């Protein structure tokens, strides 16, 4: 038992949350090229046979309820589990279209306790958002 | 009993602290590398050894472009966070 059982009848759910617009009082510039990812996984994660659901300019509410009703889903015949967020952020931070939420919140709906059926399948979460304002000036080879 | 934080992957598009970088025409440097690397290579390898490629891709052939200063001339490397128990193939 080396590697994952992944031989289910489902590979499982492919969240991805695309925040584009923020609101006003946010402050933050809209993520203009972030459709092109959206459509760039949706179809990667629809190769590799995953049930994608993509959601556009949800609301740090919007982000959680929507996990929660995930995490609150019956994966047993799912192989596993994956969440992709697309948006501004900062270390251990998620923005959703109105404020920030913290990734802990969103990851904790998976827990293994909290989410009987993905105990013991692999739950990956890709995250396209800053983590800091440091700039990597990088090094010549 | 297995801890309750096991089994979770958590791919990040950069490291701790730092900017992650977005091209508005073609998308983040991240996602790009990583749809590209999985549309390639999720038919053999192991998903930490496409993290791998993924990192290196973003390292490598990326470099920012900005009529400021501030800006310009930035790398990015991204940040695999992995608390996983087996290996992981998207196929059997
Ligand atoms: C994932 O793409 C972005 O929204 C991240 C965003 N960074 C960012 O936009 O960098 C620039 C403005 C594209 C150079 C951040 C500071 O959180």
């Amino acid at each position: 038992d080396n590697s994952y059982k992944m031989d289910y009848p489902e590979m499982g759910l492919c969240i991805i949350i695309n925040n584009k617009n923020f609101h006003k009082s946010t402050g933050m510039t809209s993520r203009s090229g972030t459709d092109v990812d959206a459509a760039n996984l949706r179809e990667t994660f629809r190769n590799l046979k995953y049930e994608v659901r993509n959601k556009n300019d949800l609301t740090r509410e919007e982000i959680v309820e929507l996990m929660r009703d995930v995490s609150k889903e019956d994966h047993s015949k799912r192989s596993s589990f994956v969440c992709v967020l697309l948006s501004h952020g900062e270390e251990g931070i998620i923005f959703g279209t109105n404020g920030p939420v913290d990734l802990k919140k969103i990851t904790n709906f998976f827990r293994g306790d909290r989410c009987r059926s993905l105990t013991g399948k692999p739950k990956l979460f890709i995250i396209q958002a800053c983590r800091g304002t440091e700039l990597d000036c990088g090094i010549e080879t | 009993k297995i801890p309750v934080e096991a089994d979770f992957l958590y791919a990040y598009s950069t490291a701790p602290g730092y900017y992650s970088w977005r091209n508005s025409k073609d998308g983040s440097w991240f996602i790009q590398s990583l749809c590209a690397m999985l549309k390639q290579y999720a038919d053999k390898l192991e998903f930490m050894h496409i993290l791998t490629r993924v990192n290196r891709k973003v390292a490598t052939e990326f470099e920012s472009f900005s009529f400021d200063a501030t800006f310009h001339a930035k790398k990015q490397i991204p940040c695999i966070v992995s608390m996983l128990t087996k290996e992981l193939y998207f196929y059997h």
